């Protein structure tokens, strides 16, 4: 459902910099935080693309 | 009296008209305009905002 919100054309491009933003917990330690983790993981569930972009804000579409 | 020239569009100080191909100034005629050889084609244009290249029309994919 969550995914519903989000743009069609930047689930993919959103996902996986979230998903390498988390691998990037995973491999050094102390940088595991709870509210980042909470806030990024719905933009997780995609079929993850790769692009050198990094984003500073991730749009969602709210009653238009 | 603060008129305004649009930077993309049409304003009373500034109208060019395709059709004929002839630039209005405040109602009175200025001339005619030909076209560069090196004039874009893709639609591209990239002097409407700072940092920022208009790449085409409307796309409801990319979100609101």
């Amino acid at each position: 459902p969550f995914q519903s919100l989000v743009p069609k054309a930047a689930r993919g491009q959103y996902s996986g910099f979230v998903r390498t933003l988390f691998q990037q917990m995973r491999d050094v330690l102390g940088t595991f935080d709870t509210v980042q983790i909470i806030k990024l993981l719905p933009f997780a569930a995609a079929p993850p693309k790769q692009s050198r972009m990094q984003f500073s804000s991730l749009t969602v579409n709210v009653r238009g | 009296s603060g008129m305004r020239i649009l930077i993309r569009g049409n304003s009373p100080v500034f109208n060019y008209n395709k059709a004929t191909k002839r630039l209005t100034v405040l109602g009175k005629d200025a001339g005619a305009l030909t076209e560069d050889p090196d004039e874009g084609t893709a639609g591209v244009e990239s002097a409407v905002l700072r940092g920022f290249l208009i790449l085409g029309k409307e796309d409801k994919r990319y979100g609101p």
